[PDB]
């Protein structure tokens, strides 16, 4: 059952993951065009959120690979 | 007395004996350069950085120079040596000009920051007529000297002037300058001064710092963080500075490896940040920035540089030593109206 | 000798014509330099309660044409200006035009015309602007758009001691609780939302009930603001009763991080396009020259939503259930 909850997580953390990609191009993005200085504040300001969310999800991806070995120890 | 102490004189000029007896006689204007020239000079010094510089001492004749030879002195010590070609005028003009009206130019770059293009002294009123700027080498003396006094504010801000403009400030602002002085030390504020005037940044609107630094020295003691934010309240003078008056301002930028890899300059094992960072890449970046720079004409200014938020400073630091004509920003120096003109990709 | 110079708030410079223009008397034969000035400046103070500084003019500009100018703050210049040379800008509704274009700050109009036809305008009932009233006008939007820079500490001050010569034991109850920093702390947050402060009296009053009890800054703006009920209900209401999503308000609460010494705005980023794309769709336009609609949050979240909504709206005024008279009556 704990390579199904390893699953779960992984998609979990992937989209997540994807987002966070999908805002670090809309930043080089948004510099490549020549947005404002507000732009480039607030979309730093939101990468600076989504980080702990990030780090959050490696957390507890790090916790549900300790319990997969745990059970795989078993 | 010949029996006392002497207090050290700060700046002196010395002249060979041409160039004193051509600062006896009036300009054009009909101005003196001891009289006129030099008071001008550090009133515009003033309203352009806020900084209170002293009086220059000029001696005639000196035995160690030629005629059209000068010479400028830091603390009684001397500082750099200059020449001025015999019977011409700096104009900085195109090489393309030079040789639109088939004029004589020398090349002789005497200085950084100051114009290339000798032209021989009898072409005045061609330049004149061709609506063209030229400058008497007494003038270029006053250029050369105005220069320095961008390029040499970390000698002439310390303590005792510093309280002396904020004891000038007292008679008008006194609360406000007694909340700062029971949030910031009076040597931690002078170096607060000094690392502002460090990158050209003017301190004559004393108002907008002191109020800054009452609002952000309620929680941090730090001087650098402090400045950086005095920096970030005086988003307009930034703007204004290097947009040049424009709807747009046109800078370079970095590339997101080098800020994501100047995150490697931490220091949190020693008390300040000082630079933790692979030897080679002060080569590696720099290379990319040579290739890259616009050279600006001599008159004007540099094109700027546009860094993420906390890595300004660090790249500052490194640049000046070969390149003292960067101006390094970050983006929350600019006004977030501003349209930002990407046009470096430096990897 | 050489001294210090203390650094000048408002410089106003002036084309040649303008400078010409500004020696001569108006149509009521008062002054612009004299009379007009300091009338705005008084009418500004009656209005919000800010003592602004007296106005720095240099006529004849080098670096403009005649019927331009520009505006210094502390002697940078903050925004240049055209006049289109004998024109008057007076709102029209775009058919008159054929009936019978310049659009210079965001809140001035953008119609100008030729100033010969003045009798058609006083007999049409149309109001009509003075260049000088003009500019007039674009200096008032400017002292709105940058009060933030003219309320510093000596200012308050200042007025601190104005008032001790008539509450003087009210003020020293407010600075036994409060330091001056923070009292113009408070007085900042309440004017970035355009909320006058001639009435110092009811803010002395709450802040001496509630700051026995709470010393966040912020909490004590709320508390002001929620003691100012009367004028925020007659400034929004013009004198009437009756001239928002629950699912932004339950995803609010997620912005709960308050580890450090402030709050932290901490939500899901897309959010800024889902309040932005209705909230586009929503709007009503007010005619130009109005006032934009007011829009009503819970109590504890108003200022995260003014701090959000400013960026592309900045004229549109967030308050809260307890700021309005509790008699007055899309996602």
């Amino acid at each position: 059952i704990e390579q199904e909850k390893l699953r779960e997580k992984e998609a979990e953390r992937d989209k997540v993951k994807n987002h966070y990609m999908q805002k670090i191009q809309q930043l080089r993005d948004l510099l490549d065009e020549g947005t404002t200085s507000d732009a480039v504040l607030q979309i730093k300001s939101y990468i600076k959120v989504v980080a702990v969310q990030l780090s959050e999800e490696e957390e507890k991806v790090n916790k549900q690979k300790e319990v997969v070995l745990a059970a795989s120890k078993e | 007395n010949p029996d006392d102490y002497s207090l050290t004189l700060p700046v002196i000029l010395e002249l060979g004996k041409d160039l004193s007896k051509l600062i006896q006689h009036k300009t054009k204007s009909g101005q003196s350069f001891v009289d006129d020239m030099i008071p001008k000079m550090r009133q515009a010094l003033y309203q352009d950085i806020g900084i209170r510089y002293p009086g220059i001492h000029v001696r005639t004749d000196s035995p160690s120079l030629e005629g059209y030879d000068y010479m400028i002195l830091l603390n009684e010590v001397p500082y750099v040596r200059g020449k001025i070609p015999p019977h011409h005028v700096l104009t900085n003009e195109v090489e393309d000009n030079l040789s639109r009206y088939n004029l004589p130019f020398i090349t002789y770059k005497n200085a950084a920051g100051l114009p290339s293009a000798w032209v021989s002294e009898d072409a005045k009123a061609i330049l004149e007529k061709a609506a063209i700027k030229y400058w008497t080498p007494l003038e270029v003396i006053i250029l050369h000297l105005s220069y320095f006094f961008h390029k040499s504010s970390q000698e002439f801000l310390g303590i005792q002037e510093v309280r002396s403009m904020i004891e000038f400030m007292e008679r008008s602002f006194p609360d406000l300058v007694k909340e700062v002085t029971r949030l910031i030390p009076l040597q931690k504020l002078t170096e607060i001064f000094k690392r502002l005037v460090q990158e050209q940044i003017s301190i004559k609107d004393l108002r907008t710092i002191l109020e800054s630094l009452s609002e952000w020295a309620q929680t941090e003691k730090d001087t650098v963080l402090l400045t950086e934010y005095v920096r970030s309240s005086l988003k307009l003078y930034i703007s204004f500075k290097f947009s040049q008056g424009q709807s747009a301002i046109s800078v370079y930028l970095l590339d997101p490896e080098i800020e994501e890899m100047i995150r490697g300059a931490i220091k949190q094992t020693s008390a300040g940040s000082y630079l933790a960072l692979d030897p080679d890449s002060v080569n590696l970046i720099l290379k990319s920035m040579r290739n890259t720079i616009t050279p600006t004409p001599a008159g004007g200014q540099p094109p700027v540089l546009l860094t993420a938020i906390d890595v300004r400073r660090y790249v500052r630091k490194l640049i000046e030593t070969e390149f003292p004509d960067i101006a390094v920003i970050s983006y929350q120096e600019i006004l977030p109206e501003i349209r930002i003109q990407p046009l470096g990709r430096i990897q």
